[PDB]
C-alpha cells in the first residue's frame, strides 16, 4: 500500500540520480572541446554523486522498507563510511568551483598563471582526502560511539543500523562540511554580483540613449538550490546533540533524505551552457 | 595606352588555338579513369594486412 | 626485431619536443596581441611613437602584463582578404583623423570621414570578426576645435544631419565644440550599436597630439573586454 | 579606341568556343555505373599545435608530412608512429602556407612578411631569404631542388633562384590577388587561381600567358590539377567547384547543391582521377564524383573549419587540417 507507493518513489530517484551523472561523465569522455580547467571539478562533483546514488540510497532504501538491517554489523559502519565521505566531498567542490570563478572574473589578467591543469589535480585530490580522513578514519574506528544504554545495545546487537553519536563528533563534521563552505561561497557571489552590477552601469552610461536580471535570476538559484536542500539537516543535526528528546528519529531521516535529492539537481544547474547541449544532442 | 595595347596583343595571341570536340576530351578522361580503376586503394578497399594505417 | 632501437629514438624525440612545446605553450597564452588599423592621414605613426615614449610590431609591457600590437602597412588595397587571419585577437584598435570632415578629396571622394565611416561599418559587420572589440581613437582634438570655433566652414554643408541635433555629456570650453564632438562621435556610435547582438561592444576616446595616457587607456579597455567576455560566458551579463 | 578594339577578339573566341561544343561531358558519361557509399573511418589525430592550421603538404613518400600554424611553427610528422620529428620557429607568426621538397631535404614557408623562408633539414638553420614581394604570399611549390616559384598577394608570380636569391621570371597578367597555384608532373606548366574569378596557364621555360578560363562569378581560393596533365579544378566562394580543359579550351562540369551556401578552401584529387574531395566552411568534407557529379559521402569530425587537404602519392590516405589545431588521417 503505502509502502509499495514508497518504495516506487524510490526506485524513480536512484535512476535519476544515475542516469544524470552517466550522461554528464560520458560527454566530457566522449569530446575534445568540453575538456577544460573548469570542467574538472565538474567531473569530480558527478563521479562523488554517481558514487552516492550507487550505494548509499539503494541500501537505505531497502533498510527502510524492511524496516531490519539484514547485512552485517561491519557492512553497517562501511555504510555509514560511505555516506559520509560522499556527502563531505560533494560540497567542498561546489566551494571550489565558486572559488574559481572568482578568480576568473575578479582577477582576469592573472587567471591563465593561477590556474593550469597540473594545479586542478593537486586541488581535487587534496579535497578527497580531506573529505577521506574525516569519513573513514573515525567511523572504521569507535571514536564516535556514544556512550547511553541504548547506544550499547544497538552496537551490540547485528539486526538493527542506526546512526549515534557524540557531540564533539557532531560538531566537528557538521563545521567541516557544511559551515566553513557556506560563508566562503557567500562572500564569492556577493563580490561576483558587485562586478556585474558595476560592468552594467558602465555599459549603461557608455551607450544608454542608443538602446540586472540575469545575473540575479543565475546568483538566487544557485545559491537557493543547494542553501534549501542542505540547510535545515545540518542545524537539525546540532540540535538533537545539544538538548534530548526535541527531535524524532524520523523528522531526523526525511531531513537527511532531503538532502540526498540534490545531487540530482547537480547536472541541471552546472550544465546548462550550449556545449552541453549540442553534445548531449549528439549521442543519446 | 601600352597597357591598353597590352591587352590586345595578349587577345590576340591566344584567339588562334587549335581545339578539339569535347567529345574526345570526355573520352580520353573516361578511358584514363577506367584503365587506372584497380590501382586505386581509396576507391577500392584493400585488406587490412596491406593497409599501414590499421 | 633489433630495430627496436630506432623507435625508442623517435619515442624520445617525441617527448623532447613536448616539453619544449608547454613551455612556450604557457607564454604564448600569457600575452595578449592587439590589431593597430586606420585610415590615411590619421595619425597612426605619432600615437605609435608617443605611446612607445611588411607587418610593424612593437612590444610593451604595463604593469607585469605584456601586450603585443602589429600594424600592417603593406600597400593599399580595398579587398582586405588578410583581414580573417586576425580574428583571435584581443581588440582592433582604429584611429580616425576627427578634423578632416571638410576635406572632400583624398578625386572627387565623398569628404573623407564619410570613407572611414564606411570602412568601420564594412570592419564591423565582418563574418570572421563577429565576436571583436573596436577600441576609436578620435585622433587630431585641436584642429577640430580650431575648424569649428571661428571657423567659415560649417559641419552641416557636408553633413546635413547637423542641423537638427542637439548635446546630448561630459563637457570639459566652448559651447560649439562640444556639440561638434558628440555629433562625431554618435555617428560612430550609431553604427556600433545598430547590429551588436551584445557579444562586442566599442569605446570611444579623445586623443590628441600631445597625450600622454593613451597606454593607460588601453589597459583598461582590455581589461574591462575580458572581464565582460568572462561575465557573459558564465551567464551573469 | 584600342579597348574598344579588343572585344571583337573576345566575341570570336566565344564564337569559337561555342563552336567546339560538340556534346555535354554529362551526356557522353551516362552509362557509367555509380560508385556507390563511400565510408571513411579517422585512424590517426595528430596533436601539439597551438593555434590555426593554415597548410599541409604530404612527403614524396607517403611517410613524413609538415604543417604550418599561426603560433610560428613548423612541425615534421610522421604518419606512421604519430611521433613528431622537428620543430622549428619562425622569426615572423603570420604564416599562410608550406611547401616540402621532392628530395626531402628542404621545406619553404612564407606569410604577411613579403619573405619566402627556405630550411635546411639534413644538416636546422635557414639556408636563404628570398625578399622582392610587394604584397603577402599565399603559395609556394618545390619546382626542383635549386629553383622555386611563388605566388603573392601584388598581382605577379614569380620564379626565383636559391643559389643567387634574385627573381629568373615575373609572370604578370592577372587583376587581383592570386591565391593558389599547382604544378603539372612534368613541371613544364602550372595554373594559378586569383580574386578576379580567372584562372590561367603559364610556361615556366618562356614566362607566357597561354590560356585564360573566366568561368566562376567570386574569388578562387583553391585550385587542383588532373593526374593525366589535361585537366584542373577550381573552388569558389559561391560553393562551386568546375571542371576545366587545357585542349578544349573551356568547362565540362559543375559541382554544386542547394542545400550547401558556404565556401570552398581546397580541392584535390584521387590517384585514378576518379573522386574529387573538397572541403567546406561548414566544418566538414565531400566527396565529390568527377565523371557524373553526384556526392559520394561526407568527412565529419573537425570542430571548426577547414583549410588544407592533401592525398598522398600512392593514394593510401587523405589529411585535413582545421582550425582546431588538430590533424586527421582517413583512409
Ligand atoms: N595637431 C595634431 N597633428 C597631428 C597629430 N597626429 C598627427 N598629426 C599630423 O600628422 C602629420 C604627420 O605625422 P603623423 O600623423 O605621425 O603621420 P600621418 O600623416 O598621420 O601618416 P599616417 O598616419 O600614415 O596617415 C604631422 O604633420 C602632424 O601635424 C595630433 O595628435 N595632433
Ligand atoms: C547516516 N547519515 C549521516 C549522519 C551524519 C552526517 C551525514 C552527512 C554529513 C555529515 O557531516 C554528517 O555528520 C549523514 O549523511
Amino acid at each position: 500500500v503505502w509502502v509499495v507507493g514508497m518504495g516506487i518513489v524510490m526506485s524513480l530517484i536512484v535512476l535519476a540520480i544515475v542516469f544524470g551523472n552517466v550522461l554528464v561523465i560520458t560527454a566530457i569522455a566522449k569530446f575534445e572541446r568540453l575538456q577544460t580547467v573548469t570542467n574538472y571539478f565538474i567531473t569530480s562533483l558527478a563521479c562523488a554523486d554517481l558514487v552516492m546514488g550507487l550505494a548509499v540510497v539503494p541500501f537505505g532504501a531497502a533498510h527502510i522498507l524492511t524496516k531490519t538491517w539484514t547485512f552485517g554489523n561491519f557492512w553497517c559502519e562501511f555504510w555509514t563510511s560511505i555516506d559520509v565521505l560522499c556527502v563531505t566531498a560533494s560540497i567542498e567542490t561546489l566551494c571550489v568551483i565558486a572559488v574559481d570563478r572568482y578568480f576568473a572574473i575578479t582577477s582576469p589578467f592573472k587567471y591563465q598563471s593561477l590556474l593550469t591543469k597540473n594545479k586542478a589535480r593537486v586541488i581535487i585530490l587534496m579535497v578527497w582526502i580531506v573529505s577521506g580522513l574525516t569519513s573513514f578514519l573515525p567511523i572504521q574506528m569507535h571514536w564516535y560511539r556514544a556512550t547511553h544504554q541504548e547506544a550499547i545495545n544497538c552496537y551490540a546487537e547485528e539486526t538493527c543500523c542506526d546512526f549515534f553519536t557524540n557531540q564533539a563528533y557532531a560538531i566537528a563534521s557538521s563545521i567541516v562540511s557544511f559551515y566553513v563552505p557556506l560563508v566562503i561561497m557567500v562572500f564569492v557571489y556577493s563580490r561576483v554580483f558587485q562586478e556585474a552590477k558595476r560592468q552594467l552601469q558602465k555599459i549603461d552610461k557608455s551607450e544608454g540613449r542608443f538602446h540586472e536580471h540575469k545575473a540575479l535570476k543565475t546568483l538566487g538559484i544557485i545559491m537557493g538550490t543547494f542553501t534549501l536542500c542542505w540547510l535545515p539537516f545540518f542545524i537539525v543535526n546540532i540540535v538533537h546533540v545539544i538538548q534530548d528528546n526535541l527531535i524524532r528519529k524520523e523528522v531526523y531521516i526525511l531531513l537527511n533524505w532531503i538532502g540526498y535529492v540534490n545531487s540530482g539537481f547537480n547536472p541541471l544547474i552546472y550544465c546548462r551552457s550550449p556545449d552541453f547541449r549540442i553534445a548531449f544532442q549528439e549521442l543519446l | 595606352i601600352a597597357q591598353a595595347r597590352k591587352l590586345v596583343e595578349q587577345l590576340k595571341m591566344e584567339a588562334n588555338i587549335d581545339r578539339i570536340k569535347v567529345s574526345k576530351a570526355a573520352a580520353d578522361l573516361m578511358a584514363y579513369c577506367e584503365a587506372h580503376a584497380k590501382e586505386d586503394p581509396l576507391l577500392t578497399p584493400v585488406p587490412a594486412s596491406e593497409n599501414p594505417f590499421r | 626485431e633489433d630495430q627496436r632501437n630506432e623507435e625508442k629514438a623517435q619515442r624520445e624525440a617525441n617527448k623532447k619536443i613536448e616539453k619544449q612545446l608547454q613551455k612556450d605553450k604557457q607564454v604564448y597564452r600569457a600575452t595578449h596581441r592587439l590589431l593597430l588599423l586606420g585610415a590615411g592621414e590619421s595619425g597612426k605613426s605619432t600615437i605609435v611613437k608617443q605611446m612607445r615614449i611588411g607587418i610593424f610590431e612593437t612590444k610593451f609591457q604595463v604593469d607585469k602584463v605584456n601586450f603585443h600590437m602589429f600594424d600592417v602597412g603593406g600597400q593599399r588595397d580595398e579587398r582586405r582578404k588578410w583581414i580573417q587571419c586576425f580574428n583571435d585577437v584581443t581588440a582592433i584598435i582604429f584611429v580616425v583623423a576627427s578634423s578632416s570632415y571638410n576635406m572632400v578629396i583624398r578625386d572627387n571622394q565623398t569628404n573623407r570621414l564619410q570613407e572611414a565611416l564606411n570602412l568601420f561599418k564594412s570592419i564591423w559587420n565582418n563574418r570572421w570578426l563577429r565576436t571583436i572589440s573596436v577600441i576609436l581613437f578620435l585622433n587630431k582634438q585641436d584642429l577640430l576645435a580650431e575648424k569649428v570655433l571661428a571657423g567659415k566652414s560649417k559641419i552641416e554643408d557636408y553633413f546635413p544631419e547637423f542641423a537638427r541635433y542637439t548635446t546630448p555629456a561630459t563637457p570639459e570650453e566652448d559651447p560649439r565644440v562640444t556639440r561638434a564632438k558628440y555629433f562625431i562621435r554618435d555617428e560612430f556610435l550609431r553604427i556600433s550599436t545598430a547590429s551588436g547582438d551584445g557579444r562586442h561592444y566599442c569605446y570611444p576616446h579623445f586623443t590628441c597630439a600631445v597625450d600622454t595616457e593613451n597606454i593607460r587607456r588601453v589597459f583598461n579597455d582590455c581589461r574591462d573586454i575580458i572581464q565582460r567576455m568572462h561575465l557573459r560566458q558564465y551567464e551573469l551579463l | 579606341q584600342l579597348r574598344q578594339e579588343a572585344e571583337q577578339l573576345k566575341n570570336q573566341i566565344r564564337d569559337a568556343r561555342k563552336a567546339c561544343a560538340d556534346a555535354t561531358l554529362s551526356q557522353i558519361t551516362n552509362n557509367i555505373d555509380p560508385v556507390g557509399r563511400i565510408q571513411m573511418r579517422t585512424r590517426r589525430t595528430l596533436r601539439g599545435h597551438l593555434a590555426k592550421i593554415y597548410a599541409m603538404h604530404w612527403g614524396t613518400d607517403s611517410r613524413l608530412l609538415v604543417s604550418a600554424s599561426q603560433d610560428g611553427k613548423l612541425i615534421i610528422w610522421d604518419s606512421y608512429t604519430t611521433n613528431k620529428v622537428h620543430a622549428i620557429p619562425l622569426r615572423s607568426s603570420w604564416v599562410m602556407t608550406c611547401a616540402y621538397a621532392p628530395s626531402g631535404n628542404y621545406v619553404a614557408c612564407g606569410g604577411l612578411d613579403n619573405i619566402c623562408s627556405i630550411y635546411n633539414l639534413k644538416t636546422v638553420r635557414v639556408s636563404r631569404e628570398l625578399a622582392g614581394h610587394t604584397g603577402y604570399l599565399s603559395c609556394c611549390r618545390f619546382l626542383d631542388d635549386n629553383q622555386i616559384v611563388t605566388s603573392s598577394g601584388d598581382t605577379t608570380c614569380a620564379l626565383w633562384d636559391i643559389e643567387t636569391g634574385q627573381q629568373t621570371t615575373t609572370f604578370t597578367g592577372h587583376t587581383g590577388d592570386v591565391m593558389s597555384l599547382s604544378l603539372a608532373p612534368d613541371t613544364r606548366l602550372f595554373v594559378s587561381g586569383a580574386c578576379d574569378a580567372s584562372a590561367k596557364l603559364w610556361d615556366v621555360r618562356e614566362g607566357m600567358c597561354r590560356q585564360t578560363f573566366t568561368g566562376h562569378e567570386s574569388d578562387i581560393n583553391a585550385i587542383c590539377f588532373f593526374p593525366n596533365g589535361n585537366a584542373f579544378a577550381t573552388g569558389s566562394d559561391d560553393a562551386t567547384c568546375r571542371l576545366f580543359d587545357l585542349r578544349a579550351d573551356q568547362e565540362l562540369m559543375t559541382y554544386s547543391h542547394d542545400n550547401i551556401i558556404c565556401g570552398i578552401t581546397s580541392v584535390s584529387f584521387s590517384k585514378s582521377g576518379r573522386l574529387l574531395l573538397a572541403g567546406y566552411d561548414d566544418f566538414n568534407c565531400n566527396v565529390w564524383d568527377a565523371l557524373k557529379a553526384d556526392r559520394a559521402g561526407v568527412l565529419a569530425g573537425h570542430d571548426n573549419r577547414v583549410s588544407c587537404l592533401g592525398v598522398t602519392d600512392d593514394g593510401m590516405a587523405v589529411a585535413t587540417g582545421s582550425w582546431d589545431s588538430f590533424l586527421k588521417i582517413w583512409n
